[PDB]
């Protein structure tokens, strides 16, 4: 085993398609999107749930307000 | 006297290498690099 891995690392320094890291098959930078996108429409429509009471209007209306 | 020849040759030319892990004509079988793609 410690045998292989300095081969494959040897191996890899000798060729130029070797990968960047020894940290294969990344796949958890979709779910990073998706939760990211998520936390930020979440606090976009939490905010708006605040922002928004609105008790009453004052309309200016021609003939009855003016 | 050729087997101990044969062998002393062997160990100065394979025990140093880092290459040989076993016999090219076998490389078949070993697993695969993960770092390689």
């Amino acid at each position: 085993k410690l045998k292989l891995d300095a081969y494959h690392l040897l191996e890899a320094s000798q060729s130029e398609t070797a990968a960047k890291s020894a940290l294969s098959d990344l796949n958890w930078f979709s779910d990073l999107a998706d939760i990211y996108s998520g936390q930020q429409t979440m606090a976009e429509m939490d905010v708006a749930l605040k922002a928004q009471g609105e008790q009453k209007l004052s309309y200016p209306i021609q003939g009855k307000n003016i | 006297g050729k087997i101990h020849g044969a062998v002393w040759r062997m160990k100065h030319l394979f025990a140093t290498n880092f290459k040989m892990v076993g016999h090219p004509r076998y490389a078949y079988a070993l697993p695969k690099n993960p770092l390689l793609q």
